[PDB]
C-alpha cells in the first residue's frame, strides 16, 4: 500500500545505514588484529578466540538491521 | 713465560632482534637521537681507559 511502501523505504534505509558501522569498525579491528598477530603469532590462539568473540558482536548489528528490514518487508504489524 | 703479554679476543655477541612486540613509546626515529649519545659516551670511555 502506501504506509507499507513507506515501511519498505524504511526497511531499505535501516539495513542500508546499519551495515556501514560494523562494516567499518570490524574492518579496522581486523586490520589491527592481523597487525597484532604479525607482531606476535605466539598468542595466536587466544588472539583468534578474542577475534571471534569480537566478530560475533560486530556482525550482530548488521544481522539485526537485516532482521528489521525483513520485519518491515513481511512481518510489519503496523502495515 | 716469566713475562706478560696481551690477551685480546674479538668477543662477539648476538643480534637478538630484541623483540618485534616491544613497543616504542618514543618513535624509533626519535629514541635513537638519545641512544647515540650513549654510544658516544661508551666509545669515549672505552678509548679513555684503553689509553690508560
Amino acid at each position: 500500500p502506501l504506509i507499507a511502501a513507506a515501511s519498505v523505504i524504511a526497511a531499505g534505509l535501516a539495513v542500508g545505514l546499519a551495515s556501514i558501522g560494523p562494516g567499518v569498525g570490524q574492518g579496522t579491528a581486523a586490520g589491527q588484529a592481523v597487525e597484532g598477530i604479525a607482531r606476535q603469532p605466539e598468542a595466536e590462539g587466544k588472539i583468534r578466540g578474542t577475534l571471534l568473540l569480537s566478530l560475533a558482536f560486530m556482525e550482530a548489528l548488521t544481522i539485526y538491521g537485516l532482521v528489521v528490514a525483513l520485519a518491515l518487508l513481511f512481518a510489519n504489524p503496523f502495515v | 713465560e716469566g713475562k706478560l703479554t696481551v690477551e685480546r679476543d674479538m668477543i662477539k655477541t648476538e643480534t637478538p632482534a630484541f623483540s618485534p612486540i616491544l613497543e616504542f613509546e618514543q618513535d624509533p626515529a626519535q629514541i635513537l637521537d638519545a641512544l647515540l649519545p650513549l654510544y658516544l659516551n661508551s666509545q669515549i670511555l672505552r678509548a679513555l681507559q684503553e689509553s690508560l
